[PDB]
């Protein structure tokens, strides 16, 4: 009568246990080898020549640089536009200001701020946090729809008199992400989700917390802020609400390089979520150690 | 109201069963004249894999009687086929003693104006500890496949769950050992074809405050029981689950 | 008690009156014990009477017009004939209601006990007879319950200690007498019972006390306060600087002439004991849990809620667990280890 | 345990089809913190050859090799690239043990008999038991292959690590 | 002494005799000639007889008054035993199994048990995880639902009838139906409490998210896992939802007190269990309406207890202080006179 | 949802009303379920449907 | 509770005598009217040569089954029973009964008095059978159905000959072959192909569904499922699936097992506690 | 024990409520606890329904509630009678389903009706008298099959490919009326059924004899027909004398296959509660026997 795979698997047991680290040397984890795995019966080969390791390390260099290259591209665009317009920049974010002030010190503080931001370039940043929704499948159709509907001639009268309503394209509130740098105590705020609105009185921008409260930056001389829009417009603003603006340029990368890295996840259905598309959901299952385990 | 039937049994089977309250089962064996032999849970406790050794030996001494041996010997051939060989006849209310005895059991009824159903202790278990107001009660057989041969377990259990599907859903939950042992038997030896892991029969409903624990005596020997003080009988079919 | 009850909508003025003496104002009903106590206590005011009572129930029958309106519209308007006649004639008022039109004119006499309460004459019933030998409790036998509370382990300030009973009781100098770590109660009958902290262990050891997960959850949910004094309380910055050149970098932090905000925990330590509970204690919205610290602080210039355990009991706020109390706990520890004459 | 055994079985059923061999891994309080291991929803892995090419594609490149489009009607190969990327990730099996344990004591409480060379017994606050497959281009493993570990939580956030096969197999295989 | 202090809360039931007043023809009783219904069998036949009563109230105020005139027995032990918090929250355990078992043994509790599945909780009326004691010469187990308390909570708070949570919460003072103002009154700590003007006398109970609040508010219990059969004295002070729900007008809250706010407690079991069969009588709870608790005789050392037992009747009423030893005198002269004079 | 207009038009019987507390307090504190209070003479009752 | 039935034809004294012999039989009718015509009584209305057993089994399950009563002049009374009440039923089946049996009904298969005929209409009553015999004979007929395509081989001929005969306590049978003219009827055809295809569908589907289920909470019973599936796959080798295709296959599995429910389920109708010494008739409790 | 269940209503019911509740005599209303004196707040399915949670749990709670017939509605007392097994009772249907003769009826939680009326019966406060649907067997086992198959298919599928399938699977047409399955969440209450189904399918796959496996291919060698062609297309891309023959082998293997198919079928089945007799022509009410 038959021997069972699990029984000989148990009785054979294991004898191998070692820890391995990720290439960045940031995480450790254990690998276990069972003496009844079919790995031992296979008797296949192994090769670890130096050229292959060198090529893999070059691929890793690209994988790492995918974010810092976007940082560098936006930096170079900032400087290029700063020379382009002669450095004299208009007001773009609304706040009251004085003509009798030492603007030179704020210019030097701006230099300090951009240098300090360049040092603290990181994977979490407004450019990456704005890129990530751009990669999702909906963004192509959504931006296509937004451009198409924006590209609408003024309605003929019968269109407005009859049928389903006419509508306005954008909502009154914009969704933004920003990088906040403070020089008086070297400190940079990168993972910021922020709301923005374009003022009706003047065409300038008012910026709000994700509570409805106004932000404090424009008043504080020691702070500079970077802004990116959901359509990837871009601003670098120094105290007084004066900003440098340009496109976020990303033609310096191939599609797969950034796409494989920053692909936002989409779920596959597992216990504790509704089969109807996008329906409301209960609180998470969370198999947990604080309660007596169920079967 | 109640419906009654009359039966003949010989004394050797009746001895410990002679007390008024019991549950009666019929054995069919491929013999020629004694095809059907009438046995009870008191005798079946000898082969119940879930009863303790001391009570097992107590019943072994109690049913040394000659006919009970041959009755027990017929249980040997086929553990998986046990519930096939069994058929149930309700619970007993009458007794007259003799070499050949006349006893009566009800198939569907109660006693107007005492009528209890006795259970040997290790045959009893509950999935509740605060009893519901109305308790449905069952005879269930579960098979232990993890061995050199399969051994049968016997239980009578009380539960308020009336719907069969949810009932078996929880029974599988607590009897997962027998499911896994069944599949272990299947993976081990495909030569003999095993049937279900457990068998349910529905017979009864009672009120929780009318459930008593009781002490029982026969032949100056003494065994303790759980009893359903006012038993209502509604005999169902054996139903299988894996 | 009697005068508070408002008089009825109506009355048969001839029903339930003492044959010659008085009109009955109300009836008082209570169990045999209370009624007997009253009969013994207020003996001078209690007297036996014979009163005129209605011999039979009032028989109310309905008009056929009411039957028709009932079948059609599902309603009654009692004494339909009277309403119709008064609306036809133009009379404003009706002489009596539908229920004064019942229970009438059959008086037979019965004898009761009565009590005099000024103008009021009141009947007294001891409903013993109606319930004896029966299986139901008298509905005037009631269960009432109360909620009680008492402290244990509470500690009195040493700064203002006083005695009111010095000549009555004198205690040994020991620290156990000094520090109130137990409490004593009375049983259902007057007998002494004692609660130590040991008796509390069945509750105080439960994980539910020690898990602030709902505490932190609702601390975050409520949101930070918008009041300007609280607003200056909210600001606080923490971050994890690298430790590599930590020593050599120390002077560069002080080169910057910028003062730093006190943490909430730092501010909480200057409120003296007697006013830690007052409104002027800004930090009070923080103090949710004895074992745990809560705070709002900043990261990424966002305001977040931080929770952290008070590893040692010394970390408790001074206002809630003062220093002299710690000195007394240390003296209790030394007394327990019999070191109170410290080597 | 049970996931390791089950996946070692399941990979054998599809060794010829997938050309992947099973690899059994354990995670602790140094890879992810307690609440993350308590609320973990998915685990995914993705293979990379020594040349930096994913396995959801033919070696001879793909149309995704093009530079970024920067368009708006197309985002970056909007649907095509997204679906190819969803193709290039495979899903692994996992189990969570929400209690502190000694790994050898847990395994001997289980049916196994761990026969390690000396008492380097290790303690951990919690354990999750993942298992991954790594691919055989031919019946051989390239030491410069890279294998990626991805972990996803109910809020859709994810963590991503990558390991090169040489460290896993350093002398597990060259001795074999 | 650990680094904190405790305050206990317990509910004791009294069996009482009450006297009632009612004026002549307070209400009219309407009755019908009885209806007879028949069920017949071949062995015996049974008759069911029915008669309907309709009572029409015949006054515009309150025509009847009651008062709890007399009492002689306490159904509860007046004990000081602590609630078994493990039984009410049964599923929860410590992370490390060894320390969990150590705590279970040290504090004397059984193993954790899974709660009854929703289908079972529907089919049977509660789990009742705690059994009857073998004997009890005293009455029911008046379980004290302890709440935590700073070491230096103001001693005077316990000498008069107060809310044990440390803040005023009687919804008679708040303007009716102003739920916003009522939640402000119960939870705001920049507006002082209405009873003992201050932010709070217990900062670990009186504000949302305190350990007392999550322990004893039924909402936080519902978010957790617990057994609802176990009646808890402390819940009536912390159940924000129906405290606010009672914020109605004067006469409606009087009618709710006398009709709806009554408690139901099983009379047979030692542990105070809730009851919904209706066959059991309801219980009158003045503390619910007043939303306060009563102080009871308690003392630190046997010295003061003995000197109060020594002195003449009435010494129980006073509250006394020794250097570090306090006495809390009972606010109503219950224990010494009212119970035992009978 | 009472027929207050019918109550106004229908004949009525007079009683010496005795409120425990002042009538406007009894109405304002809603000792009575269902109410209607109006001031002056409100002509709502002068039409019949 | 009564049902009346009238015969259109005449009735000789011999025919009414032949009828009264059945005064305790189990006579079913398609549905319950107060008065029914004689055609609907019995299974005769369903006896088309092209259909046979399996469909008639489900028809007998669906119909109402009644007991007979003593007869008026030209009109027979049928007594519809009630649950939990005892009645006297006559054993028309060729089996002996014992006090305590569970009884089931199935259409007749192996048949002078049966010609209770009033011209080309015959009162074919159902069989009353002890439940284990009914289950086993259902199994045996179904297995005969499976060999139907291979009758050319001599050993399977002998196997069928052995299957057909069943022996019971003092009883023997010869069960007719479900194939006529070496061809299979349509109801048996559907039943057997559906059984075979649910087997095949299980074999194909369970391998992918065990993985799809295993990702979440894989456990020992599922591992045993995997072991048996792998061995079955290897033993069958002796020598990226689209959504809608999977939907079709999964639906087909369940609809196929739904067709089998006629032969899978075996419900009880009568349980007996009495028997005549003559064994001509018994008394039973009614079920179902 | 007690054959009559008394329901007490806690409101001063007006003419409208007492009239419209009189309109529902001999309707089926579910009761949890089966006791003498019961309050209206624990009558019907109102407390057990919660849209954020699944239809599966509502069905599970419904199977265990007991059924009663409503009669003799009088002042604040509703007098529910419990039907006894094997007697003749009249019932009033709630859903738009049409009842034939001979059909067996099973109880299911109400569905989302095609034009979504719901007709707002008895909203006496925050409460509402939610009644279950009484449905004939084919539709009940059809919807159980649909829920189970939707759970089986849905796992490990992303949402976008799910949507197209479920929009086709969710809607069931039956006797010219069409209904939608409301809330098919993948609950662990459904995982238990799926696990049992998977085990049963594996077992029936394993122990089936070689002849049972080979029959349809032998039939394709034998015959050609539309049903067989559809089966062939079903098996298309997944695709002599027996090595030894024996009858008793087939008996044993087939009996095991039957017990396993019984498990798998039971996962679809629901327990019958009524068998119908000839029906009032307006579908309003039918006469039925109470089964179980």
């Amino acid at each position: 009568d038959e021997v069972a795979r699990t029984d000989e698997w148990k009785g054979a047991g294991v004898s191998r246990l070692r820890e391995v680290w990720d290439v960045q040397h940031r995480v450790r984890l254990r690998v276990l080898w069972y003496v009844n795995s079919f790995w031992r019966s296979r008797e296949l080969s192994y090769d670890d020549h130096e050229v292959e390791l060198y090529r893999a390390l070059d691929a890793y260099r690209a994988r790492i640089a995918v974010e810092y290259v976007l940082i560098r591209a936006v930096r170079d665009e900032i400087y290029a536009v700063l020379r382009r317009d002669g450095g004299a920049l208009p007001q773009r974010f609304a706040c009251h200001v004085s003509r009798n002030m030492s603007w030179r010190v704020v210019w030097e503080l701006c230099r300090h701020a951009l240098a300090l931001w360049m040092d603290w370039a990181d994977v979490r940043s407004c450019i990456i946090k704005a890129l990530t929704p751009r990669l999702s499948r909906g963004a192509a159709a959504a931006a296509q729809r937004a451009r198409r509907q924006r590209e609408r001639s003024a309605p003929k009268p019968q269109e407005l008199l009859f049928g389903p309503r006419n509508e306005s394209g954008p909502p009154a509130e914009q969704t933004w992400y920003a990088d906040v740098v403070r020089c008086v105590r070297a400190q940079v705020d990168l993972g910021v989700e922020v709301r923005a609105a374009r003022c009706p009185r003047t065409g300038l921008w008012i910026v709000r917390d994700r509570r409805g409260r106004l932000r404090r930056w424009l008043s504080q001389p020691e702070v500079c802020v970077l802004y990116v829009t959901p359509d990837l417009d871009f601003y670098w603003v120094l105290p007084g609400g004066f900003a440098v603006s340009s496109r976020v340029t990303l033609h310096g990368l191939a599609q797969r390089a950034l796409r494989d890295r920053f692909q936002n996840f989409e779920a596959v259905l597992a216990r504790g979520m509704h089969v109807e598309a996008g329906r409301q959901e209960p609180e998470t299952p969370r198999v947990s150690g604080r309660r007596l385990p169920f079967d | 109201q109640a419906l009654t039937a009359r039966f003949f049994v010989p004394e050797g089977l009746v001895e410990f069963e002679a007390q008024p309250g019991a549950l009666l089962i019929r054995m069919e064996t491929g013999c020629d004249s004694p095809r059907h032999l009438y046995i009870s849970l008191y005798l079946l406790g000898i082969r119940a894999s879930n009863v303790s050794a001391s009570t097992r030996c107590l019943l072994e001494s109690v049913y040394t009687a000659s006919a009970a041996r041959a009755a027990l010997q017929w249980l040997d051939l086929g553990p998986h086929l046990l519930h096939r060989r069994l058929e149930t006849l309700g619970c007993v209310k009458t007794v007259s003693l003799g070499i050949t005895s006349l006893l009566t059991c009800v198939m569907r009824g109660y006693l107007y104006n005492v009528f209890a159903l006795m259970i040997p202790k290790d045959m009893y278990l509950t999935w509740e500890e605060t009893r519901g107001r109305l308790q449905y009660v069952y005879l269930i057989i579960v098979y232990d496949y993890d061995g050199p041969e399969t051994r049968p377990g016997i239980y009578v259990l009380t539960s308020s769950i009336a719907h069969w599907q949810t009932l078996v859903d929880v029974a599988r939950g607590k009897f997962a050992r027998e499911r896994c042992s069944f599949v272990n038997r299947r993976i081990t030896r495909p030569r003999q074809i095993p049937l279900c892991t457990g068998v349910i029969q529905k017979l009864g409903w009672c009120l929780a405050d009318d459930i008593h624990t009781s002490f029982l005596v026969h032949k100056e020997l003494k065994l303790s029981v759980v009893r359903l003080d006012n038993f209502s009988v509604e005999l169902g079919d054996f139903r299988e689950f894996v | 008690l009697a005068e508070a009850a408002t008089d009825s909508i109506l009355d048969n003025p001839t029903t339930y009156t003492t044959s010659s003496g008085a009109k009955i104002s109300g009836v008082m009903v209570s169990t045999a014990n209370v009624m007997q106590i009253i009969m013994s206590l207020l003996s001078s005011h209690i007297t036996k009477e014979t009163v005129s009572a209605p011999a039979t129930y009032g028989n109310f029958v309905l008009s056929p017009e009411n039957a028709v309106t009932a079948i059609s519209y599902h309603s009654i308007l009692a004494d339909f004939n009277s309403y119709k006649a008064h609306l036809t004639s133009g009379q404003p008022h009706l002489p009596n209601d539908s229920l004064s039109q019942a229970g009438a004119h059959s008086l037979t006499p019965l004898s009761m006990d009565v009590i005099r309460l000024g103008e009021k004459t009141v009947i007294m019933e001891n409903l013993r007879r109606v319930y004896k030998n029966t299986d139901t409790k008298d509905p005037l036998e009631r269960n009432v319950d109360l909620t009680f509370f008492f402290p244990v382990g509470l500690y009195l300030p040493e700064d203002r200690g006083y005695t009111t009973v010095e000549s009555k009781v004198k205690l040994n100098d020991t620290v156990r007498n000094a520090l109130p770590t137990t409490a004593y109660l009375l049983n259902r009958d007057r007998a002494v019972q004692k609660i130590d902290f040991v008796d509390a262990l069945k509750t105080l050891c439960h994980p539910v006390l020690h898990e602030p997960a709902p505490c932190l959850q609702t601390f975050t949910e409520r949101g930070p306060p918008s009041e300007p004094a609280m607003q200056r309380l909210l600001e606080c910055r923490f971050q994890q600087e690298p430790m590599g050149g930590a020593a050599r970098r120390i002077p560069h932090f002080y080169r910057v002439r910028r003062e730093v905000p006190r943490t909430v925990n730092e501010m909480k330590q200057d409120f003296v004991v007697t006013d830690f509970y007052k409104v002027g204690n800004i930090t009070l919205y923080t103090e949710l849990h004895p074992f745990f610290d809560f705070t709002h602080c900043q990261e990424n210039s966002e305001t977040v809620a931080l929770c952290t355990p008070r590893i040692v009991i010394g970390n408790l706020p001074d206002g809630l667990a003062p220093g002299p109390f710690h000195e007394l706990r240390t003296w209790e520890i030394m007394e327990h280890m019999r070191l109170r004459p410290p080597p | 345990m049970e996931t390791h055994l089950y996946s070692d079985l399941a990979f054998e059923a599809r060794f010829a089809d997938d050309e992947q061999l099973p690899l059994h891994l354990v995670l602790d309080q140094e890879v992810l913190s307690n609440e993350e291991a308590e609320t973990l929803r998915y685990v995914y892995y993705r293979n990379v050859d020594s040349a930096g090419r994913s396995t959801g594609r033919a070696p001879g490149g793909d149309e995704d090799d093009a530079p970024a489009s920067d368009d708006a009607e197309d985002a970056v190969g909007g649907d095509r690239a997204f679906d190819r990327e969803r193709r290039t990730w495979q899903r692994a099996c996992f189990r969570v043990l929400p209690r502190p344990l000694e790994l050898l004591d847990y395994l001997r409480q289980s049916g196994l008999t761990v026969t390690l060379e000396k008492e380097q017994r290790v303690r951990m606050f919690y354990a999750v038991f993942t298992t991954l497959g790594l691919r055989c281009p031919d019946n051989r493993l390239s030491g410069a292959q890279t294998l990626h570990l991805r972990l996803v939580w109910p809020d859709g956030s994810y963590r991503d690590w990558e390991f090169l096969a040489r460290d896993l197999l350093r002398e597990e295989m060259e001795a074999n | 002494h650990p680094g904190f202090a405790l305050t206990a809360v317990r509910t004791d039931t009294f069996e009482v005799d009450m006297l009632l007043y009612s004026g002549k023809s307070c209400t009219s009783v309407i009755i019908n000639n009885p209806i007879v219904t028949k069920e017949e069998r071949d062995i015996s036949t049974t008759y069911h007889v029915t008669q309907n009563i309709n009572t029409v109230d015949m006054g515009l105020g309150y025509t009847s008054n009651t008062c709890v005139a007399y009492v002689n027995r306490v159904r509860t032990d007046m004990g000081v035993r602590v609630q078994d918090l493990f039984r009410v929250f049964p599923m929860n355990v410590y992370r490390h199994d060894e320390v969990d078992r150590w705590i279970r043994h040290a504090a004397g509790v059984e193993r954790p048990q899974l709660l009854d599945t929703e289908t079972i909780s529907m089919l049977t009326f509660g789990s009742m995880s705690e059994r009857n004691a073998a004997a009890t010469v005293h009455g029911q187990k008046a379980a004290c639902e302890l709440i935590l308390t700073p070491v230096t909570m103001d001693v005077n708070y316990f000498k008069i009838p107060n809310n044990p949570r440390g803040r005023a919460s009687c919804m008679l003072a708040v303007d009716p139906y102003d739920t916003e103002a009522a939640t402000k009154a119960i939870y705001d700590h920049r507006e002082a409490d209405a009873q003992t003007f201050a932010a709070t006398h217990n900062p670990w109970a009186s504000q949302a998210g305190c350990l007392s609040d999550v322990l004893y508010n039924t909402r936080h219990r519902e978010r957790l896992g617990y057994n609802s059969k176990f009646y808890s004295p402390c819940a009536q002070y912390f159940n924000t939802e129906e405290i606010i729900a009672a914020n109605k007008t004067l006469f409606k809250t009087i009618d709710e007190y006398l009709l709806r706010a009554k408690d139901c407690i099983r009379g047979d079991t030692d542990t105070q269990y809730v009851c919904v069969e209706g066959t059991e009588q309801l219980i009158e709870n003045p503390c619910r309406l007043t939303q306060e608790a009563l102080p009871i005789l308690s003392t630190t050392t046997l010295a003061l207890m003995e000197t109060k037992l020594k002195g003449g009747a009435g010494a129980f009423a006073t509250s006394e202080t020794h250097f570090g030893n306090y006495v809390v005198g009972e606010i109503i002269p219950l224990q010494q006179s009212m119970l035992f004079n009978s | 949802m009472e027929n207050w207009s019918a109550l106004e038009l229908l004949p009525k019987v007079g009683i010496p009303t005795d409120f425990l507390t002042h009538v406007k307090t009894s109405a304002g504190e809603e000792m009575f379920e269902a109410l209607r209070i109006y001031y002056g003479d409100d002509p709502e009752r002068y039409n019949i449907h | 509770a009564n049902i009346f039935c009238t015969f259109d034809h005449k009735l000789s004294i011999a025919d009414v005598g032949k009828l009264t012999k059945l005064v305790a039989a189990v006579v079913p009718i398609p549905q319950r009217l107060h008065l029914i015509k004689h055609y609907q009584l019995g299974l005769h209305q369903f006896v088309d040569h092209t259909r046979g057993y399996v469909r008639l089994r489900g028809l007998l399950r669906n119909m109402t089954l009644t007991l007979m009563r003593r007869v008026e002049g030209n009109q027979i009374l049928l007594h519809v029973p009630t649950h939990g009440l005892l009645y006297t039923v006559l054993n028309t089946g060729p089996v002996t009964w014992e006090k305590g049996d569970a009884l089931c009904v199935l259409p007749p298969l192996f048949h002078r008095e049966n010609l209770l005929t009033l011209g080309q209409w015959e009162l074919v009553l159902p069989w009353i059978v002890p439940m284990p015999l009914a289950l086993e004979i259902n199994q045996r007929l179904l297995i005969m159905g499976l060999f139907s395509l291979d009758r050319s081989y001599e050993e399977v001929k002998a196997a069928v000959q052995q299957l057909q005969t069943i022996t019971f306590r003092d009883a023997t049978f010869t069960i007719p072959d479900p194939v006529i003219d070496q061809h299979l009827l349509i109801d048996m055809k559907t039943a057997c192909l559906s059984m075979s295809m649910v087997a095949n569908l299980a074999s194909e589907l369970t391998m992918t569904y065990v993985r799809k289920l295993a990702l979440e909470d894989s456990s020992m019973l599922l591992v045993k499922c995997q072991e048996l599936l792998m061995r079955l796959d290897r033993e069958r080798s002796v020598g990226h699936v689209s959504p809608d295709d999977e939907i079709a296959r999964l639906s087909a599995l369940f609809v196929m097992l739904r067709q089998l429910d006629d032969l899978i389920r075996e419900q009880v109708v009568f349980t007996v506690c009495d028997v005549s010494p003559d064994n001509k008739s018994a008394t039973c409790i009614f079920k179902g």
